[PDB]
């Protein structure tokens, strides 16, 4: 699906503009080896509930 | 004595101090003099002869006007020059 | 000094970091005989390199 | 779909590396790069690729062009590099923090990069790593290969 | 074994890509990730940092390995007459054994060294609770409080000299340096310059 | 003569930062004086001008 | 491996030949970055261990050490030279200035 | 675990430096060393291959 | 500490596996690398197509 | 127009292998005609000649 859409609309490569983390989260992700992106609004973004969460070590 | 002059010259640093060898006539019994001397220079008992103090040694061993050395120090083109003279 | 950090930064966001712990803490993992036997060979190599 | 800005700025070979990388990830069934971060930490998506002599179009610019004082982009030297390609890759697609390395085996450079990739992954340093090679043909390179 | 001068022991080393941007010259704090770890709840501290726990584990694994090896040496007797009749009518119980016994030795040696590297060298490689920069030293029963110096990149530029300090401070903070135990900054680039490569 | 100092050109094939050399694209306005040259050099001049 | 080693030869092949100054014929074999370790093995080691060559232009001598470790611990090699090197020249300085 | 297409499995990979010389462009057989092994006596074949 | 036990058991599991199937040859001269690489997959040198 | 073919200059900023450009070090023998230029350009010309 993606390839067909792209090769038709010349958007195979979509340049990223903002990182998955936010500037206020760009460090706290770096220190947690378990904080990983969750998805919302059809976007894969880092949150705060994922950083140093108490449930990612069950 | 001229060799010990280089030894002490080596193992000392910015001293301007007195040499333990003031008169070579002290060497008329070296057996004890050197033995006590190497106390003021302990590491000379463990650091190897340096090259600049080795070629100097050879240059002593063939200085003119001196009785030829009673041994052979090296194997070079001057081998007989140390072997026969 | 126990250990030293070495961080260095490059263009295009290729930075890196090294950490150098003192040699002594290595020698303490190994028994006496090996350390003493290694020391002798080191001494020999030292004179040879000198 | 590369934005016209980047096109106007960077060395042609970077275009090639990007258009390769995107459809490489596609060939991996990856739609957007960030999908990796759902299963792996950000510091574990490296890029162990690198050119043989990439940037020749910019090396020309900084050596033989400026000597002529032709109108030249100011910061060309940041593209004359060889890690500057993987730089653009991470800057535009991955935004990751995994191990960047950059081999140069000019002829046999895309295979040694794979060895680096393996010594990387098996070390646990990274769980995903782009690995490949790239290079551009230009005049000054061809003339000297001829001679 | 060569007898060379061991000048140092490279414990840790890593690299990192900083973050999505539009300017190559600007650095970032990607290298911080050498110290990220997990801090949700410490009621049960990771027993893997206690050097004696790992010591007794390594011990009990080594006794297991040596018992395994002494068992396999016994196995090798029967294995000879059970696999020499079927390769050659002659029985080289001398050379066949002097081959497969020493192979047993080597395959025991590899397990020995693997247990050792699993419990002392890289016992942390799969754990989030042990940041790399900690476990690296902790191999030597060292604390993060013992990185004495930090030889800074320090290229006398505006952004570098602040970013480097920022990363060092933050990573020494996350690892829990004892407060008031700062690392010293040495800046050879003042004297030698910056050898761009 | 050691350590960070002003750049000494004899270490860099006459690179004199005070006199960094550059070539300027300039269009002639009056034909120069004819000068002698070699055969293939003349041929290359013709082919490239 | 270097950061951009060979600048003296890159100059030769780009800005010098364009001037047709008398230039060594095979300069391009030195303009490389692995060509240094090449000469090292050719003149000293004559070995056959793993040659690699990082380019981290500024932070290139440290990443080379990471490569050295991932090499050795892999058992790929038991000894590996690891370091960096680079040369200062004109065209490099002018563009760092700009 | 991601569910991606496994196109291949890189089993082996190595590199090598060929031999002392005086000409960079000439290659050599250094890469051969990926296959060197020991062939003294095979009466007891290495049980580790089975 | 129970789940830590799980992880430290998992590492030993994977280490035994990589010691006996992945890289069981890394320390042996009798197994050339290019052979043992395949032999991990129960393959023969006769199968590099 | 794809695969190994003769090099097409429009892909390489006018690099025409038939007319590879080079500059020749040549010493003038008769002073040229005076041409107008800019201020700092004239200054650089003087300083570098």
């Amino acid at each position: 699906r993606y390839m067909h859409n792209a090769i038709t609309r010349n958007t195979m490569f979509v340049a990223k503009d903002k990182a998955p983390y936010s500037d206020e989260l760009e460090q706290p992700v770096y220190l947690d080896p378990l904080a990983r992106v969750e998805e919302n609004k059809k976007k894969l973004v880092f949150s705060d509930k994922t950083i140093q969460s108490s449930q990612s070590y069950v | 004595g001229d060799f010990l002059r280089r030894v002490e010259e080596r193992f000392t640093s910015s001293a301007g101090t007195v040499s333990l060898l003031q008169n070579f006539n002290q060497l008329n019994e070296p057996e004890q003099f050197t033995a006590d001397f190497f106390e003021k220079f302990p590491q000379a008992g463990k650091q190897l002869i340096s090259e600049e103090d080795c070629d100097y040694f050879l240059m002593l061993a063939a200085r003119p006007g001196q009785k030829p050395v009673p041994f052979v120090p090296v194997l070079d083109e001057r081998f007989e020059f140390f072997f026969k003279k | 000094i126990k250990a030293v950090s070495v961080t260095s930064f490059g263009f295009g966001q290729k930075g890196a970091q090294a950490v150098v712990v003192h040699p002594d803490y290595l020698f303490a993992v190994l028994d006496r005989s090996t350390y003493e036997e290694y020391a002798t060979k080191v001494s020999a190599r030292n004179k040879k390199t000198y | 779909g590369i934005p016209e800005d980047t096109i106007s700025q960077v060395d042609p070979i970077t275009l090639y590396v990007l258009v390769a990388t995107v459809e490489a990830l596609l060939s991996a069934g990856i739609t957007d790069p960030y999908e990796f971060y759902k299963y792996v930490h950000v510091s574990e998506v490296g890029n162990c690729s690198g050119s043989g002599m990439g940037g020749v179009s910019a090396l020309r610019g900084m050596f033989k062009d400026r000597y002529a004082d032709k109108p030249v982009q100011n910061d060309i030297l940041q593209e004359s590099f060889i890690n500057t390609m993987s730089a653009w890759v991470n800057m535009l697609l991955l935004s990751s923090s995994g191990p960047i390395k950059t081999p140069v085996g000019a002829c046999a450079t895309a295979v040694e990069s794979v060895d680096i990739g393996i010594e990387t992954i098996l070390s646990g340093k990274a769980k995903v790593v782009l690995v490949g090679g790239y290079d551009d043909f230009q005049e000054e390179g061809s003339y000297e290969f001829a001679n | 074994k060569m007898g060379v001068p061991i000048h140092a022991v490279l414990a840790m080393t890593a690299t990192a890509t900083d973050k999505i941007g539009r300017s190559v010259p600007a650095p970032g704090k990607g290298i911080l990730t050498t110290a990220r770890e997990h801090h949700g709840n410490l009621k049960y501290p990771s027993p893997l940092l206690n050097i004696e726990y790992r010591k007794r584990q390594l011990n009990k694994r080594l006794e297991q390995i040596k018992s395994w090896e002494e068992t396999e040496l016994s196995y090798l007797q029967e294995e000879a007459e059970l696999a020499k009749e079927e390769f050659g009518d002659e029985f080289s119980m001398h050379e066949f054994l002097k081959e497969r016994t020493e192979e047993v030795y080597r395959e025991s040696k590899r397990q020995v060294s693997d247990a050792k590297k699993q419990w002392g060298n890289s016992f942390y490689k799969s754990d989030p609770r042990i940041a790399p920069l900690r476990g690296a030293l902790a191999a030597f029963n060292l604390t993060i409080d013992d990185i004495g110096v930090a030889s800074f990149h320090g290229t006398s530029t505006v952004a570098n000299d602040k970013n480097e300090s920022a990363t060092i401070n933050n990573m020494m903070k996350h690892l829990g340096r004892s407060e008031g135990n700062p690392v010293f900054g040495v800046f050879q680039k003042y004297l030698t310059g910056h050898p761009k490569g | 003569h050691s350590g960070i100092r002003l750049i000494e050109p004899e270490l860099f094939n006459g690179y004199d930062p005070k006199k960094k050399q550059m070539i300027q694209e300039v269009v002639v306005q009056h034909d120069l004086e004819p000068f002698e040259c070699s055969k293939e050099t003349a041929e290359q001049y013709k082919h490239e001008h």
